């Protein structure tokens, strides 16, 4: 057994982190007080769920998690929330004033003065690990902390934990819920400085989660709670292999081996199905082919884009519930003959499949309905480059006038870091084009 | 349409289907960057105070 | 008030659509870079489809289907027909074609020579045409040497040695059909087609002079000496052509030709529908296509190519452009007949 | 605990500041004696932003009252909520400023500024984490204008990394006390260009036109004008006073509204503005249409003459947040010619559940529009009509000022106009 430490940075990271550990607990039968009746080894053990939870003598199962935010209001909810008892105070770190949606403020001005403290708190968690695999880092692109401080933390982690893997869950900015005009600046600044430090990153576009909540869940004006409950279902599907017995994606390294043959192109597209409204009278349970086929519909992708006009480099199918290999292979054959699935010529045309028999756990009172089987597809498509193009375009629009640049220079960042970061993105878009288009 | 590496356990199973074959900065360098930005901030604030002193 | 942008100043078609839209008083034109638009009249090449459908509260529509180039490219069309089971390599309405890459760059050189050597040995007509600047010849050595001197992908297809010749004149011709596909992937065929005719007598013993062999409107108007003799602008419309087929051949345009054209249009567009449909997409597409057909002396119709950005006959701009506004634009953005199109039903 | 320190200076500044605390004190459930008597927890959620909590559960505003004569502040102390202000926070002289910018900035004001900074420093030393400052004043007088901008200059020196915010009343010949108001306004504007992060431009002409034409007030008074300022000050500060995420912070607001350091002068707007047909329900479409109409704008500038760099909208009350987004997106998508296309998504919308007193719902408008240059153009032309004849300058040279300082202020404001002009094309 090898441990995984989760790091939640900024409001988006912390609130999403709160929704995941809530879900993890329901999945592993852990109560709010940390007790786990099914764990017959009191005060220790090296089971699969131990990769995310440690144990105390009293029998408490404590997440291997750190919450960091430069402002205390979001993390104060964790201290007095339903799962206030899971974490001890060392795990929750809060400053006094945030980064004001300013990358340079989170990375430099405020980051420099708190980075050593965060590392110390992470070091404490690492010292409980007998074979640490790496880190899962949750953060937003658009926030000043999520963007600016995260890239600083990733740089130091690559220094203090050289041979450790680092995966990201990043929130791509969407105006329908965005609260800052400069989020394109922050997203591109944080991608540039984090690109060489992240082994695999799962981008979630708020626009997609928003439209899924309105379309499938019939929520006219989704809230962050609605968004986070859905995001933690996808996240849970991606991390289940690390928390349960299995043979696929058993450690963080396998994520890079199976999803990222080229290092810079490490942003797999996530697709999830089905998402059924709990308020529904009673839905007809979908088959393996129907939910598998849904994985190739833009409507349930974590980032709206057209995989028909890209090339696949890898494809993982992660099933949960009543599913048998016979039915997966049958559906896949049917999809090949109907869908436009093009693989890069230097990669095999195949699908790694993982099946966990336990169906998705739904949060009591949540919005999602209980389903008998669900799937999350992870595919590395060049089509996700549409998201970089969108973002790089908005960047070009504002930077052409130097709009808002003085806020960043005022925090000690050199203006040349803008163009340096933008040129890196231009090289990233060129990489996708060289792999996907003929 | 081949199925390889089928692994089964109590809580699930996993396999692979192949349809078709194929065809950093050091700790010192980070402190400099951080201290460089801190110095540019100090310089700008010194000019602002110099301006206010005039 | 609906909004639209214009990113192709050379499109004679949507230049008229833009004029009509503004004439309704319910459409406002924005600068070509304003992202808050309902309708994009986009550029031809490198249209940024990836930036469409991400504006909160705007139903966005574009006049091009992403991925339709597979059908509107010389080499692409050949590859599509030979590899798509819906069309099959035995497709009976597409001339035998081969994708030939110049030797300075898969490639179907030897595959072409095999079929070529087979015809040469069988005493059959062995005249081919190379295009991508066109060369017509009966010797394979000349066709291949012509492509190697260039630097772009070319296609060699069988030349229709027995074309239907209009009389008087003994002259060649082609047929242009305009087809509009809306956001729901309904296939509408404009009731009005144009025959682009050659004003020169078809001479089968001299492929060097390509004036009587190429029916392009610009060639006849530049290298032909009988331009506009038999019909204005070498453009015979369906009414005249139909009356001709009756007087001379004792048949109708519908029975002898139009059924085959409607069948070809369906097969081509239905084939690529799963690849370009915008049914479940965050934005919507529609596109105008110009199909070019050949008619042989047996009254069999052959597909020559498909044009993704076609022009229109001067006489038919008003009717067709208005039709584009009715079925393609107002269908998604309504305003506060006897349709001019022919709907080609099919199974989606 | 992100505290804001409030400062009100001069006649106009103290009369508008008094009404402001009167309004928001009611919205937060604070009675004239500082005791809380509300019925919603949202009232206290962010109470410490503007109020200090004393013994016995008393809430004392974090406000400092400054003037060079006692008159106006005696009225405040005897006014409705006069007893709620900290007695030690009344800092005043006896000389007056005679509507003289030099007296407030260089002579009379200099003698009093240090004692004002002693109270400011006292309020800040008790803040867990001070955000910044907000100043209410006029630009046409002597104390609020001349000493107000002096206070800002000295506060920025002691707190260089805190946000400086001001509500600035621009003079107008239609609602004028003296002919030297353009002199005082031109001199202050230069100070504000340099030493504020956010300035809400409030033109007394717009306030007058609204009272006369829209509100149908035959003979408007300063009190009527201050009713509009109260409601506007309450609207623009909602993001700071109640739970939220859009803006909700002086620095975060600046980062979203100020694309260039000197262009930080905002046009505020409010809706509804009804004449006493006052009980009718106001729909979301109506709230939006009015909030963007120039007749609801308090800078007296036609927005259709310029372009919005950034916009911040705040809707108050129980309403359809879905229907809010639709109407907002309808205004942007129906007039996209008046928004710069090089700042994507530059229109942000915020919702608040607590509506103002006596209204089912309302909308407040904050715009960073290039049309604001019309305001500085008027002031500049009035300045030059007198300065070219050196008219009325002896009042200022008698206080030690030189003509050169006037020429520089003139040029500095014409540069500001030219700066807005380039971004309008
Ligand atoms: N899905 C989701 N997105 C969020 C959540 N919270 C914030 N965001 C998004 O994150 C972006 C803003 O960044 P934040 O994380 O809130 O800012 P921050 O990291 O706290 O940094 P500062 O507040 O500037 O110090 C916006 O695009 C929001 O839409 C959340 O709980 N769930
Ligand atoms: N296989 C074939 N047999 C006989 N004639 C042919 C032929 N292929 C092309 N042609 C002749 O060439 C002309 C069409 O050329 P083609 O369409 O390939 O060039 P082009 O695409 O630049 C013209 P456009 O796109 O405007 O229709 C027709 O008039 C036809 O007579
Ligand atoms: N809106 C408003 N404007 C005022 C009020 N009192 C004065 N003014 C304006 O303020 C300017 C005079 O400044 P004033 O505050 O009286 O001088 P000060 O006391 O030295 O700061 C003139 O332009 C007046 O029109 C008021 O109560 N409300
Ligand atoms: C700028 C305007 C101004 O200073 N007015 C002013 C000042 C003093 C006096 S007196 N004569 O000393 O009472 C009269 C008028
Ligand atoms: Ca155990
Ligand atoms: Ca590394
Ligand atoms: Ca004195
Ligand atoms: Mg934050
Ligand atoms: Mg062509
Ligand atoms: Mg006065």
């Amino acid at each position: 057994m090898r441990e995984c430490i989760s790091i939640h940075v900024g409001q988006a990271g912390v609130q999403i982190g709160n929704a995941c550990w809530e879900l993890y607990c329901l999945e592993h039968g852990i109560q709010p007080d940390g007790q786990m009746p099914s764990d017959k080894t009191i005060g220790g053990g090296d089971d699969s769920f131990n990769t995310f939870f440690s144990e105390t003598g009293a029998g408490k199962h404590v997440p291997r998690a750190v919450f960091v935010d430069l402002e205390p209001t979001v993390i104060d909810e964790v201290r007095t929330g339903t799962y206030r008892q899971l974490f001890h105070p060392e795990q929750l770190i809060t400053g006094k004033e945030d980064a004001a949606n300013n990358y340079a403020r989170g990375h430099y001005t405020i980051g420099k003065e708190i980075i050593d403290l965060v590392l110390d708190r992470i070091r404490k968690l690492a010292d409980q690990c007998t074979g640490l695999q790496g880190f899962l880092v949750f953060h937003s692109f658009g926030g000043g902390t999520g963007s600016g401080f995260t890239s600083l933390l990733m740089e130091r982690l690559s220094v203090d934990y050289g041979k450790k893997s680092k995966l990201e869950f990043s929130i791509y900015p969407a105006p329908q819920v965005s609260t800052a005009v400069v989020e394109p600046y922050n997203s591109i600044l944080t991608t540039h400085t984090t690109l060489e430090h992240s082994d695999c990153a799962f981008m979630v576009d708020n626009e997609a989660i928003y439209d899924i909540c309105r379309r499938n869940l019939d929520i006219e004006r989704p809230t962050y709670t609605n968004l986070n409950r859905l995001i933690s279902q996808i996240v849970s599907s991606i991390t289940a292999s690390l928390r349960f017995d299995g043979a696929l994606n058993v450690d963080l390294t396998e994520f890079q081996t199976n999803l990222v043959p080229y290092p810079r192109i490490h942003f797999p597209l996530a697709t999830y199905a089905p998402v059924i409204s709990a308020e529904k009278a009673y839905h007809e349970q979908l088959s393996v082919a129907e939910i598998t086929n849904a994985c190739f519909e833009p409507a349930n992708q974590m980032v709206k884009c057209d995989p028909r006009h890209g090339k696949y480099m890898a494809c993982c199918l992660l099933y949960r519930g009543d599913v048998v290999p016979k039915d997966v292979n049958a559906a896949i054959a049917t999809i090949k003959t109907k869908r436009s699935i093009q693989f890069v010529d230097w990669c095999p045309t195949g699908f790694k499949v993982g099946i966990n028999y336990q169906p998705p756990t739904v949060v009591p009172g949540g919005d999602l309905a209980k389903v008998q089987r669900a799937v999350c597809m992870l595919s590395n498509t060049t089509a996700i480059a549409e998201a970089w193009a969108r973002l790089d375009h908005k960047f070009d629009l504002m930077y052409a006038k130097r709009a808002f640049v003085h806020w960043y220079v005022g925090e000690g960042m050199e203006e040349g870091e803008f163009s340096e970061a933008r040129e890196d993105m231009a090289a990233l878009e060129k990489d996708y084009e060289e792999v996907g288009v003929d | 349409m081949e199925v390889i590496e089928l692994n089964k356990c109590t809580s699930g199973q996993s396999f692979e289907v192949i349809l078709k074959p194929p065809s950093d900065p050091s700790l010192e360098e980070i402190q400099k960057k951080l201290e460089a930005a801190e110095e540019r901030r100090k310089y700008q604030e010194a000019e602002l105070l110099k301006h206010l002193a005039e | 008030m609906y909004t639209f942008v214009v990113r192709d100043e050379n499109s004679s078609v949507y230049a008229e659509v833009s004029r009509l839209l503004l004439a309704t008083g319910q459409w406002k034109r924005l600068r070509k870079d304003n992202p808050r638009f309902n309708l994009m009249l986009g550029e031809r090449n490198r249209l940024p489809f990836g930036r469409l459908g991400h504006e909160p509260g705007l139903v966005q529509l574009v006049n091009y289907y992403r991925g339709a180039d597979k059908l509107c490219r010389k080499a692409s069309l050949v590859k599509l027909i030979k590899t798509s089971p819906e069309l099959s390599e035995s497709c009976t309405w597409f001339p035998e074609s081969y994708v030939i890459y110049p030797t300075n760059l898969t490639d179907e050189r030897e595959v072409f020579l095999a079929a070529y050597n087979r015809r040469r040995e069988g005493r059959e007509g062995n005249v081919w045409i190379a295009k991508s600047g066109i060369l017509i010849s009966s010797e394979a050595s000349e066709l291949l040497d012509f492509i190697d001197e260039q630097g772009q992908v070319h296609v060699i297809q069988k030349y229709l040695e027995k074309p239907l010749l209009l009389e008087p004149g003994h002259r060649k011709f082609d047929i242009r059909s305009w087809v509009l596909v809306d956001h729901l992937y309904n296939i509408y065929l404009y009731r009005e087609g144009v025959l682009r005719t050659s004003s020169e007598p078809y001479n089968s013993a001299n492929f060097q002079d390509k004036t009587c062999h190429l029916t392009n409107h610009c060639i006849q108007k530049e290298y032909s000496k009988n331009y506009g003799r038999y019909e204005e602008g070498n453009e015979m419309f369906f009414e005249e052509f139909n009356q001709y087929l009756m007087d001379a051949l004792n048949t109708t345009l519908e029975n002898s030709i139009l059924l085959q054209i409607k069948h070809i249009i369906r097969s081509c567009l239905m084939c690529i529908e799963p690849a370009i449909s915008t049914k479940h997409l965050h934005y919507q597409s529609f596109q105008l296509f110009g199909f070019d057909f050949m008619v042989d002396e047996e009254l069999k119709v052959w597909l020559i190519e498909v044009n993704g950005a076609p022009a229109c006959a001067q006489k038919l701009y008003a009717e067709l452009c208005q039709g584009i506004v009715d079925v393609a634009i107002s269908s998604v953005f309504p305003l506060a007949p006897t349709s001019i199109f022919i709907k080609l039903h099919h199974h989606h | 605990m992100r505290e804001i320190v409030h400062i009100q200076a001069g006649q106009c500044g103290n009369q508008i500041g008094a009404k402001f605390w009167e309004v928001i004190s009611d919205e937060h459930g604070i009675d004239p004696t500082g005791s809380y008597h509300g019925d919603s927890d949202l009232q206290l959620e962010r109470i410490n932003v503007y109020y200090n909590e004393a013994t016995g559960n008393k809430y004392v505003p974090r406000a400092i009252l400054v003037d060079l004569e006692p008159g106006t502040m005696d009225s405040v102390r005897s006014g409705p909520f006069g007893q709620i202000f900290r007695p030690d926070n009344f800092v005043f002289g006896q000389s007056g400023a005679g509507n003289n910018w030099a007296k407030g900035h260089y002579t009379e004001g200099a003698e009093l500024v240090d004692s004002v900074l002693d109270v400011v420093r006292k309020e800040s030393e008790s803040c867990d984490c001070l955000q910044g400052f907000q100043l209410t004043h006029s630009l046409g007088g002597g104390t609020g204008s001349g000493m107000g901008t002096l206070l800002i200059s000295k506060i920025r020196e002691e707190y260089p990394d805190r946000i400086m915010n001001t509500f600035s009343v621009m003079p107008s010949p239609k609602v004028s006390d003296t002919v030297v108001e353009p002199y005082n306004a031109t001199l202050s504007v230069h100070q504000l260009v340099e030493n504020t992060d956010e300035t809400y431009c409030i033109d007394n002409e717009a306030l007058y036109d609204i009272c006369f034409r829209t509100l149908k007030l035959t003979t408007p008074t300063y009190g009527d004008l201050n009713h509009l300022v109260s409601a506007t000050m309450s609207g623009v500060t909602t993001c700071l006073r109640f739970p939220g995420q859009l803006n909700a912070d002086l620095r975060k607001l600046a980062v979203n509204m100020v694309p260039f350091p000197r262009l930080h002068f905002f046009m505020p707007g409010f809706a509804p503005l009804t004449s006493r047909q006052q009980y009718r329900a106001l729909t979301v479409p109506e709230l939006t249409q009015q909030m963007f109409d120039s007749k609801n704008m308090m800078a007296a500038c036609d927005p259709r003459h310029g372009r919005y760099l950034t916009v911040a909208a705040i809707f108050r009350g129980r309403m359809s947040m879905k229907e809010v987004d639709e109407q907002m997106l309808n205004v942007q998508n129906k007039n996209s010619s008046y928004f710069v296309e090089w700042i994507p998504n530059n229109v942000k919308t915020a919702v608040c559940d607590i509506p103002p007193r006596g209204l089912k719902m309302s909308a407040t408008f904050i715009g960073n529009s290039t049309a604001i240059q019309e305001l500085f153009k008027r002031i500049s032309e009035q300045f030059t009509a007198m300065f070219r004849r050196k008219a009325f300058l002896h009042w200022y040279t008698g206080e030690g000022m030189d003509e050169m300082e006037f020429t520089e202020a003139e040029s500095n404001m014409n540069d500001l106009v030219s700066e807005y002009q380039q971004y309008q094309d």
